[PDB]
């Protein structure tokens, strides 16, 4: 069975040099997008493949809403 | 005795309030960019290279 796959081939020689490159390059997009509602500024953004943190440093004390509205 | 008519009594309050305990709930403070922080006398602390 050959099934068309053009995906990202995990297994190269570029699958965690270039996972840390599109997973960046991504929460660096999305990270944009959710600043039209909150203004915050962000301070680490460290990425290992798929699994990333980024810490997001506000201007009044996170209450339970916005930790809500971000997860939204 | 109770005496009806020199017993009662108007107490006069208020219509409406809204009590408000912590105040600094509604502040919300920044701070400039640390290598622009200014102490007492206006040279900034760690000016030095």
């Amino acid at each position: 069975k050959k099934i068309q796959y053009g995906a990202v081939a995990s297994g190269e020689k570029q699958t965690k040099a270039a996972n840390s490159i599109a997973n960046l390059a991504l929460i660096k997009t999305v990270l944009s997008r959710i600043s039209n509602k909150y203004s915050f500024a962000t301070k680490i953004i460290r990425v290992d493949g798929d699994d990333n943190y980024a810490v997001l440093q506000f201007n009044t004390e996170v209450t339970k809403q916005m930790v809500q509205d971000v997860s939204n | 005795q109770f005496d009806f008519r020199a017993s009662m009594h108007m107490l006069t309050s208020n219509l409406t309030f809204t009590v408000y305990s912590d105040l600094l709930a509604f502040v919300s403070a920044d701070t400039v960019e640390p290598i622009n922080a200014v102490a007492f006398d206006n040279m900034r602390i760690m000016n030095e290279l």
